């Protein structure tokens, strides 16, 4: 599995180029795609999503009617076209894959992302603490509060957790509410009630340190959190 | 509806799955499928090698002729009881049957007083009068004819059939064998038996199979519209 | 050759002694004891879901251990995985040869096994890194066609083939570890015990046998049928099992006392049985007859207490879920139906 | 309402027991065919739905005819013009629906026979479109004369067989009927020629004709039965269109032609059922 | 001759099966009755579950 992106650099307002992401290592024709922005030393936010087979497309209301997404199954590529960019779009971009069926784990492989520099209601998720100092060998609990009950009539919530280490793209920890992802050690655990949720770590290592993000998936206008920095 | 966000994405996947199922269902429904039956050495290998070929247990041979795709199922390696796995072939267009004419003065193995020709006749009687193949036509092939002539001119036909009044030559003997094989058909008003004598050239055999399949298709289409 | 007839008379005398010792330990029938209990009045079961999408006959259906997902096999070459609650499909695994007669679901929900007429058992993996479904293993060591296969564990599988034999394999190495022989006819159905240490297999000539997977030999044999055996299912307790047939008669045998207990036969049915399944508590014995409908035969009273007549062709498979909430029936009309 | 008496006086309009009997017999045959098609699950493919549509159409035809005949008589004078118009429209709708259903049957047969396919599975779009069109065109042609072309003003333009109807409307009905009849004949001739030419040379040599002959027997019987019954009514309509007022004596006795034309609607299911042995066996089984 | 092996196989299987222990039918019947009547409460098909808890609602 590999996703490599290109098409970023120094761009002046008024016109912009196209971001192209190429996939190699999986069945691209059966995976939905998401684009995720990441402002410098800030929080990351959702941009756009396209379904399998280009059936259904969703954009964020901040760039609604301004950005365009497209797929190409014969070469397994994804294109994002921007007509005109302001001075507030300089950020990092990631192309994430996700498949939706009973028992699946969306947002499994994020990628690497490409930078873009420009020369010059919805659920509100709030993180409890911006930064917490912790020495290795301590059980740590990070809490994320929501503005609405994410528990649906079916019986499962839709609050995902992501861990981002300094110098590389984030990764998934626990999909839905508490089920552990594949490849993640069993030290991480998650729980909640329906409005405020928590993630607990039993023993903390030197390799498990970074920023923790909580995301909701109840409605298609996805939104992330401010971010909880974990320091040595 | 009341579905959640990622629940509607799962319904979209089921629609594409059903679409791919329906698309593949209309592609494999426009090709002819036919079974192949016969005794051990009735020239079944000779038949499958002679006819056009592009392709332990069941063996499938796929070929094409005149914009028609024929699949041929050769259930010859199944030593189990034929009663249990025969209903899997209920939906089929034709049943090729291989019979050897020269295999009439050759007595069976592991026995000396039962004739191979009578065994083939009994097998044909068991296949044609089955409760599953009560509507499918039957195509019958007489593979070996030169050896049959050379054996019938040196050895009379009365060895296999005890009641025969004709002379010992090939012409009327072939018609007598064909009449004896076609009479073992209780359902004489629903299915037809297309008899052929296998020759050395591929084109005649394939053309006969194609003509029989076309006749079966025309009859089925006329039965569909209530016009026959 | 006097050794031959000597051994024949020895075997006949041994069988006569076994029969006399078996019948001698019987004192009262099961129907006589269960004569002071109140039977169920009427089991009125109505259809809930109708899983459609197949385009040919249906020969195999299995329930998952989570009581939510099921797997179905058909002649068109598909192995669709159905979600029982929302009717949606999860996978559309194709097959190499479109001649299949059995299917199974792993107890962990990772792999799916499937046999067929090509005497080859294919094991597919469902939890791969990619989005497709690959063929994890392809076991080929049988001569006759495979009729049934069950996942004894995530790494071991036991199959019963058409050449009068059964085999317990090892998936990772690909070669069979144990071979059970002794049947004189085509073994066409087997069932694993709830504790997965013994199992039963019914041949094609009025006989059933109980095997242990550890030693690999036949412990007891059960007879009493006339035509043949067509389906077998353990009792939830694990000390008895129900055996179907083709002569419109199913029976209940006991393992501790190797003797028949009850038979569920009616004079209004002259059609065979294809599938036999129990209930969650072992009180309702569902049987699928090939006369276009099923039955809800009572286990302890041998009296019919319901008919699931909502089918258009011969029912070829039926299965009760793990928690006993609903039952799934699949017939030759390409339509699965859920009853609750 | 005074229009009724004056038109009947100007035109000149100032033996009915067996008709109700044959109408009841037709109703019985049609309801029997309908229940036979419904109760059997095997008769569920789109082919056996056109026959049920034709049976419903000619059942409605028998009902409309028996109602028209029993309500008519000495009560036509007290009858209001609106009820008379509605009765004539109900009479004209059912026969048109029957003819259009027969045309749909022929079109479906030609479509199924033109492209030889192995399985009978087909789409429902064509079936639904054909049924909906064959019903709505009949309803529109029946409800047209009350909107316009009513002959409510021009006394000379009214027909002789029945007043209050425009002559050009009758001419248009005869024209569309002639087009439909020629289309039916052409389609059946073409389907027979196709079946004959595809068996003659394509499957030239066999060691095992009759199929073609049986097809021809079923394509002569149906045409001879359909064309013969609808000829007297058509020639009568063209005659009353051509003949002047109060000078044609046979125009007054015009009820026999329509009752034989509607007996055709009752004998059509007999033909359509007794040619295929499968439906015959299913009917005998009941 | 080779049927000696098959005959002795059969006789050994029969003689090893003949030494199995037996139990009375009344005890097995009582055990089956106790097991079916003890778990009769959990059985959903025997007593229809209310529609509030029925997962397959329509
Ligand atoms: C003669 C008495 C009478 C006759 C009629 C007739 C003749 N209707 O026409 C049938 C028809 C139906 C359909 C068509 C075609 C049109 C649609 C396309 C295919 C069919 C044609 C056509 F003409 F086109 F062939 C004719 C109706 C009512 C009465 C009884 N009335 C009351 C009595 C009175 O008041 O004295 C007269
Ligand atoms: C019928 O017509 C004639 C001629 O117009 C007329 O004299 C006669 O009065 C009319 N009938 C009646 C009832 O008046």
């Amino acid at each position: 599995v590999q996703l490599v992106e290109s098409g970023g650099g120094l761009v002046q307002p008024g016109g912009s180029r196209k971001l192209s992401c190429s996939a190699s290592g999986f069945a691209f024709s059966s995976f939905g795609m998401h684009w995720v922005r990441q402002a410098p030393e800030k929080g990351l936010e959702w941009v756009a999503y396209i379904s399998s087979g280009s059936g259904t497309i969703y954009y964020a209301d901040t760039v609604k009617g301004r950005f365009t997404i497209s797929r190409d199954d014969p070469k397994n590529t994804l294109f994002l076209q921007m007509t005109s960019l302001r001075s507030e779009d300089t950020a990092m971009y990631y192309c994430v894959r996700s498949i939706y069926y009973y028992g699946s784990s969306p947002f499994d492989f994020w990628g690497q992302g490409t930078t873009l520099t420009v020369s010059s209601s919805d659920i509100v998720m709030t993180q409890a603490t911006s930064s917490v100092p912790v020495t290795p060998g301590e059980s740590v609990s990070i809490s994320c509060r929501s503005s609405k009950s994410l528990l649906h009539s079916n019986g499962n919530t839709y609050l995902y957790w992501f861990l981002q280490r300094p110098g590389q793209s984030p990764q998934l920890l626990i999909y839905r509410m508490s089920n552990l992802a594949s490849g993640v050690p069993d030290r991480f655990s998650g729980s909640g009630s329906g409005t405020a949720f928590t993630l607990t770590i039993s023993r903390l290592e030197a390799e498990d340190v970074g920023v923790y993000y909580c995301m909701q998936h109840l409605e298609y206008p996805l939104t992330f959190g401010a971010g909880t920095k974990l320091e040595l | 509806c009341t579905l959640s966000a990622e629940d509607k994405a799962a319904v979209e996947r089921s629609k594409m799955i059903d679409r791919n199922l329906r698309e593949d269902g209309e592609k494999a429904a426009r090709e002819v499928k036919l079974l192949l039956l016969g005794a051990g050495e009735s020239g079944k290998s000779t038949i499958v090698k002679q006819m056009k070929i592009i392709h332990t247990g069941i063996v499938e041979t796929h070929f094409t002729f005149k914009d028609l795709h024929f699949k041929m199922f050769d259930v010859g390696g199944q030593r189990s009881e034929r009663k249990k796995w025969i209903h899997c072939f209920e939906g089929v267009t034709a049943i090729i049957f291989c019979v050897a004419l020269s295999d009439y003065d050759l007595v069976l193995a592991e026995d000396e007083e039962m004739n191979r020709m009578h065994e083939s006749m009994k097998l044909f009687d068991s296949i044609c009068n089955n409760k599953w193949f009560t509507d499918t036509s039957i195509i019958l092939f007489l593979n070996k004819k030169d050896l049959f002539e050379e054996k019938i001119k040196k050895s009379p036909l009365t060895i296999c059939y005890p009641e025969y009044a004709g002379s010992n030559t090939y012409e009327e003997a072939a018609a007598y064998i064909q009449c004896q094989f076609e009479d073992l058909n209780k359902r004489k008003d629903t299915k037809e038996i297309y008899t052929h004598f296998t020759c050395a050239t591929d084109t005649k055999n394939v053309q006969f199979v194609f003509d029989a399949v076309t006749d079966v298709i025309i009859k089925n289409n006329l039965k569909d519209c209530g016009l026959f | 050759g006097s050794e031959l007839d000597q051994l024949r008379q020895e075997a006949e005398q041994l069988k006569n002694q076994i029969r006399d010792a078996r019948k001698a330990c019987a004192d009262a029938t099961l129907s006589q004891i269960t004569n002071n209990i109140d039977p169920v009045g009427r089991i009125q079961m109505r259809t809930r879901r109708t899983l459609r999408g197949h385009l040919a006959k249906i020969y195999a259906m299995h329930w998952g251990t989570d009581s939510r997902l099921l797997v179905s096999a058909s002649q068109d070459g598909k192995l669709i995985i159905w979600d029982s609650y929302t009717t949606n499909k999860v996978h559309a695994i194709p097959l190499r040869s479109s001649w299949v007669m059995t299917c199974a679901y792993a107890p962990s929900g990772n792999y799916v096994a499937c046999g067929g007429l090509d005497n080859i058992c294919s094991i597919y993996n469902l939890k791969t890194r990619e989005g497709n479904v690959r063929v994890s293993r392809e076991l080929a060591g049988h001569t006759g066609y495979l009729s049934c296969c069950r996942f004894l564990d995530d790494n071991q599988i036991v199959t019963s083939s058409g050449d009068t034999t059964c085999a317990l394999w090892d998936i990772e190495t690909g070669q069979q570890t144990t071979t059970f022989t002794g049947h004189t006819g085509d073994v066409m159905s087997l069932s694993l015990a709830p504790d997965t240490r013994l199992f039963v297999s019914g041949a094609c000539d009025a006989s059933a046998k109980l095997w242990d997977v550890r030693e690999g030999m036949c412990r007891q044999t059960f007879t009493g049928h006339e035509s043949d055996i067509n389906a077998i299912c353990f009792f939830p307790n694990g000390n008895a099992f129900a055996t179907g047939s083709d002569d419109a008669t199913c029976r209940l045998f006991d393992l501790r006392a190797d003797q028949e207990l009850m038979t569920y036969s009616h004079d209004n049915i002259i059609c065979g049985i294809t599938s036999v399944s129990f209930s969650k508590s072992g009180r309702l014995l569902l049987a699928g007859y090939d006369d276009f409908n099923c039955n809800v035969w009572d286990a302890l009273k041998a009296d019919r207490a319901g008919v699931l007549a909502g089918h258009d062709n011969r029912v070829s498979c039926l299965g009760v879920t793990d928690d006993g909430m609903a039952v799934a029936t699949g017939s030759w009309d390409s339509f699965l139906k859920i009853w609750n | 309402y005074d229009i009724i008496v004056r038109h009947y006086n100007y035109t000149g309009k100032l033996t009915s027991v067996v008709f109700i009997l044959i109408c009841c017999f037709i109703i019985l045959e049609n309801i029997f065919v309908l229940l036979t098609i419904w109760k059997t699950k095997k008769f569920h493919r789109p082919m056996y739905y056109f026959i049920g549509n034709l049976a419903l159409s000619d059942l409605l035809a028998g009902v409309a005819y028996t109602a028209n005949l029993l309500l008519s008589g000495a009560t036509t004078y007290k009858l209001t013009p609106a009820q008379w118009f509605l009765r004539e429209g109900s009479m004209f709708v059912a026969l048109s629906a029957s003819v259009f259903s027969l045309l749909a049957i022929a079109i479906e047969r030609y479509i199924t026979m033109l492209k030889m396919k192995l399985h009978n599975g087909s789409n429902n779009f064509r079936l639904f479109l054909l049924i909906s069109a064959c019903w709505v065109i009949s309803l529109i042609l029946g409800g047209l004369p009350i909107m316009g072309w009513n002959c409510i003003s021009a006394l000379s333009s009214c027909s002789t067989v029945l007043p209050l109807y425009h002559k050009h409307y009758i001419l248009f009905c005869t024209t569309v009927f002639t087009l439909l009849l020629l289309s039916i004949v052409i389609l059946y001739c073409r389907i027979y020629s196709l079946v004959r030419t595809r068996s003659r040379r394509l499957t030239f040599r066999k060691n095992i004709s009759e199929k073609s002959l049986a097809l021809l027997k079923t394509v002569i019987i149906v045409l001879s039965v359909f064309i013969a019954c609808w000829a007297p009514l058509f020639i009568l309509l063209l005659l009353d269109v051509g003949c002047k007022v109060k000078t044609c004596d046979i125009l007054f006795r015009a009820e026999y032609f329509l009752v034989l034309a509607v007996l055709n609607s009752g004998t059509n299911p007999i033909i359509y059922t007794l040619t295929n042995k499968e439906m015959r066996r299913a009917f005998i089984r009941i | 001759t080779a049927s000696i092996a098959q005959a002795r196989k059969l006789v050994e299987q029969l003689k090893m099966e003949a030494n199995i222990d037996r139990i009375k039918v009344s005890k097995a019947a009582a055990d089956l009755m106790a097991y079916c009547e003890a778990h009769a409460k959990e059985d959903p098909l025997l007593t229809p579950v209310p529609a509030s808890e029925n997962p397959f609602r329509e």
